[PDB]
């Protein structure tokens, strides 16, 4: 449950108005939360094989995800190779 | 899961044809003279054979102003558009509070508009292929697209600009996509689930394959009011250099509406009007505090009540003998000048009564789905008939509160003792604060 | 991204990124008719499966060399058992009326030569009962010409019947959703 604790005193501003501040701080006031069905590949992916776009099938990319209960390999659908090295990592990461 | 805040109790004014109303009802109780004049105005509203109506009520706090004006604005349906907002509003910073003034009347009035549009959509096939004629290099206008759906297949070809629509979208064959034939563009649904599963994992939604017949057509009905359009007609919507992308990334301000843009927003709505398109609405206006206002909005309003347009506004000031805002000698009864009250009426809304707030008390216990006894119930009336409602009103929940943490369903003398004691009033706070020592 | 981050232009293909921990030591690999998308022998090993749940039980379960050749051009001798063909003389006993009604030509003797004749498809094929075509158009006359597919594929689970959280096995390469199911997927069906 957050708060919002400030004095009066601040309401003027250069870049918000009064009617503006008092509306802001009245629905900062109220707050929402929000539950999102998001998923998961969890796993230890000791590899990244990257094929090329082969028109048969347009993404032959190994990957091989294994949590500590099973080993497993998947595929990449020729748009999760740079999500992996958006930032420069190396395989095995969860 | 649930908030009422002073209100919810409400739903209506409660009347009939002959102008009858009922004692309790719809959250109303009492004030036959009020709801008679608000059944009759609310009549005349409805017909939209009239603009610019005025009133100014007298009113004192809790007396029900606010109460009447949600059951107007309720009365005429979700639809007919309303903005009461703050009397304090008006003056802001980033716009004369007149032009300000003239955007709420520009709001108020109301529209229907209309348009009907057709849409194709994954794609079966694929086949490219005009002459230059002369000495251009080549001439590419036809190309035949597949067009699967769900409820029959239709590849069709149209004018090239939609086949590098076709490329913008970046479809593959098995791409599904939503293509509205008024402009030629690309919507896209998404990709299919036909030629899907050509990998274990894509981040890419695979999107529910399109239901029903290719050739989709439909009517849609949308009612906005013009200021929408003025704002939306004020900044660009596209665009692909540096101007379009800086200018959506810059902070639009508020500014200054030309009557010239007034005048082509007229003739449009006008030209689409005569078309069938749309259906005319006029608006409703409201605004509380109003003595808080200056001379010069006071004796501007004078003509621009004048304004053929004006939708009817209603007026409320609730103090009596007292000086508009920013006057050395202009002392008006409500805070309005007579200048001004020359071209309105006024209605007499009045305090409520023993039965009435005992009434009121209950129906609140009732929204507030909490029991309250006959002893605390007269004892709250009582003490609210001397002072004031709203202490009872705010005593109410606390009340429940203590009850609760006593492990009952009622409010019993204890509790609402308990709660004066806890948390005073105004009239107690009129005879403690001058033996303080300490500001 | 992190702007202007550090980069020595090592490999940073968009379409390229192999890593790992080095248990193996290697890198990644370099140098609408299903009749136009896998071989003939793994149809074929589904075409003898197919021919084996033709099979109902012990009387067809060694059929299968006999459907094999009529595909490809006690329990099973014939419907001729004295236990059957000679007793049913007695099993109509409720009533009947079995009288020769009938000359003696070539018609008569075919009633008889043909009656216990011991002879099957695959003699059909062998004799000159029929002509060579006859066979072609009772085989070709069924047999479509290329469309294979044109609504999408399933791919149900192998043991169970799960939708989602599904995932194929490391070598094998058969699909299934449960990792319940692994435990037997890598014991009897990898
Ligand atoms: N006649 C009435 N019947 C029922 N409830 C009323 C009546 N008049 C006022 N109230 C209630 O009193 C509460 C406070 O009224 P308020 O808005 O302060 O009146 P005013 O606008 O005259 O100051 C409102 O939430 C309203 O529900
Ligand atoms: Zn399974
Ligand atoms: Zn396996």
């Amino acid at each position: 449950v957050p708060f919002t604790a400030i004095a009066g005193s601040e309401i003027f501003s250069l870049e918000l108005s009064k009617t503006e501040a008092l509306t802001q701080a009245f629905r900062k006031s109220i707050g929402i939360k929000i539950k999102e069905e998001t998923e998961l590949i969890e796993g230890e992916v000791v590899e990244i094989q990257i094929d090329r776009s082969i028109t048969g099938g347009h993404k032959q990319g190994k990957l091989t995800i294994k949590t500590t209960d099973m080993e497993t390999i998947y595929e990449l659908g020729n748009k999760m190779i740079d999500g992996l090295t958006k930032e420069k990592v190396l395989a095995g990461d969860v | 899961v649930t908030r009422t805040a002073a209100h919810t109790h409400i739903k209506g004014l409660g009347l009939d044809e002959s102008g009858v109303a009922k004692r309790v009802e719809g959250g109303f109780v009492g004030q036959i003279e009020a709801r008679e004049a608000c059944g009759v105005i609310v009549d005349l509203i409805k017909a939209k054979k009239m603009s610019g109506r005025a009133i100014l009520l007298a009113g004192g706090p809790s007396t029900g102003k606010t109460a009447l004006a949600l059951a107007i604005s309720q009365e005429l349906g979700p639809k007919v558009p309303f903005c009461p907002l703050v009397g304090s509003e008006l003056y802001s910073v980033e716009v004369k509070k007149t032009e300000t003034l003239m955007e709420n009347f520009r709001r108020a009035i109301g529209l229907r508009i209309k348009e009907t549009k057709e849409v194709y959509e994954e794609v079966t096939e694929l086949t490219p292929e005009e002459n230059p004629l002369g000495g251009y290099g080549k001439t590419i206008s036809h190309v035949i697209v597949g067009l699967k759906s769900a409820k029959g297949t239709k590849t069709l070809r149209l004018d090239p600009t939609i086949y590098e629509s076709i490329q913008r979208e970046k479809v593959s064959i098995g791409d599904v996509i939503y293509i509205e034939a008024n402009t030629g563009a690309v919507k896209r649904v998404g990709r299919s689930d036909a030629y899907a599963t050509e990998f274990d994992l894509e981040t890419e939604e695979y999107v529910p394959l399109p239901k029903g017949e290719v050739h989709k057509k439909k009517e849609i009905v949308q009612d906005v009011t013009l200021h929408d359009l003025d704002v939306a007609n004020a900044r660009p919507q596209g665009g692909q250099d540096v101007i379009s992308m800086m200018g959506q990334l810059l902070k639009p301000k508020k500014t200054e509406i030309t009557e010239k843009l007034r005048q082509e927003v007229n003739k449009v709505v006008a030209k689409y009007i005569d078309q069938g398109v749309a259906e005319l609405i006029p608006g409703v206006l409201f605004i509380d505090e109003v003595n808080m206002l200056d001379i010069e909005i006071f004796t501007y309003l004078n003509k621009a009540l004048e304004s053929n347009i004006a939708p009817v506004v209603v007026l409320a000031s609730n103090r009596g003998m007292t000086t508009v805002r920013g006057t050395e000698d202009v002392i008006s009864p409500h805070g309005v000048p007579p200048d001004l009250i020359d071209r309105l009426l006024i209605v007499r809304t009045l305090p409520y009564d023993k039965d009435e707030i005992r009434t009121i008390i209950e129906r609140r216990a009732t929204v507030e789905r909490l029991q309250v006894e006959s002893s605390a119930l007269d004892l709250l009336a009582t003490m609210g008939t001397e002072t004031s409602l709203r202490y009872a009103l705010q005593l109410l929940a606390p009340c429940g509160i203590l009850a609760q943490t006593s492990n009952r369903k009622e409010i019993v003398v204890n509790d609402v003792n308990e709660a004066k004691l806890l948390f005073l009033d105004a009239k107690r706070s009129t005879k403690i604060l001058e033996t303080s020592a300490n500001y | 991204k992190a702007l202007v981050e550090e980069i020595d232009k090592k490999t940073y293909n968009p379409d390229i990124y192999f890593t790992s921990l080095d248990p193996q030591a290697r890198r990644y690999t370099s140098k609408h008719s299903f009749e136009e998308r896998y071989t003939q022998q793994e149809i074929l090993q589904s075409d003898r499966r197919f021919m084996e749940l033709n099979t109902e039980n012990f009387s067809d379960l060694p059929n299968v060399p006999t459907l094999l050749s009529d595909l490809t051009g006690y329990g099973h001798g014939w419907v001729l058992k004295p236990e059957t063909l000679r007793e049913i003389q007695l099993s109509y006993k409720s009533t009947k009326l079995p009288k020769p009604k009938r000359k003696n030509t070539n018609r008569i003797v075919a009633l008889k030569k043909v009656l216990s004749s011991k002879r099957n498809l695959h003699s059909f094929l062998d004799s000159a009962l029929l002509n060579l075509m006859d066979k072609n158009v009772i085989y070709h006359n069924v047999y479509n010409k290329r469309y294979f597919k044109v609504l999408p594929l399933i791919t149900t689970c192998s043991i169970c019947g799960g939708y989602d959280s599904i995932s194929s096995c490391v070598n094998c390469g058969n699909k299934i959703c449960s990792v319940s199911c692994f435990k037997l997927h890598n014991e009897t069906r990898c």
